[PDB]
DNA sequence: CGGGTTTTTGTTAAGGGCTGTATCACTGTG
DNA sequence: CACAGTGATGCAAATCAAGTGTGAAGCCAGACAAAAACC
DNA sequence: CACAGTGATACAGCCCTTAACAAAAACCCG
DNA sequence: GGTTTTTGTCTGGCTTCACACTTGATTTGCATCACTGTG
């Protein structure tokens, strides 16, 4: 498998 | 026997409607969020409350889960008492 | 260095509901 | 025997901050087992 | 041009659903 | 009787709240005082 990158997943309480 | 209201049920007699749901709730929490269940349910409940147009209750829950801001300063209490044209007995 | 992938945030319009503020002719101490 | 103020004063009652080791209670695991209201 | 009320009423702001699309920020690797 | 709901329990293990003592150190509650205002 190869890493495709992407934005890191923050804590669900830290999103909008 | 027909079912009754969910809120009228006791603490123990309400686990057997939620047994079949907490399994996928926590497996989703593990696979996507990381494992927290109280936090994801907080997010879901805030979303439901704001959809239901209960922003007062949503703000109260946000305050109680965050740092408790309850309690006014004596200075601001005095400011209210003096500017709002109030007397000591009232 | 820059596509590629993943994730974050916003946008379009029709309705419903709560919340905030301007508007109206007046008050009083003279 | 009008009644709701009017605010400062002062004493009594209530709550708490300091120290650690207990008790007492609620809940988790998945499963088994009796009461009770409609047919 | 005194200035802070005084309360009922009506209109604007902010925000929720539908759903598909668009602008933008963080890593991966050729 | 059937069916569904509603409570009950099972033991080991976990967390969470209350208290057991003492001595002060505050914070808070409420009665007292001679008066007003509408006639």
């Amino acid at each position: 498998h190869i890493n495709k990158g992407g934005r890191p997943r923050q804590h669900l309480l830290s999103l909008t | 026997r027909p079912r009754q209201h969910l809120l009228s049920l006791t603490r123990r007699a309400q686990k057997h409607r939620l047994r079949e749901l907490k399994i996928q709730v926590k497996e989703f929490a593990d696979k996507e969020e990381g494992g927290d269940v109280k936090a994801v349910c907080l997010t879901l409940f805030l979303l439901a409350l704001r959809a239901r147009n209960e922003h007062r209750q949503a703000d109260e829950l946000e305050a109680i889960m965050q740092g408790r801001g309850s309690g006014l300063q004596p200075a601001v209490c005095l400011a209210i008492r003096v500017n709002t044209f109030l007397s000591c007995s009232q």
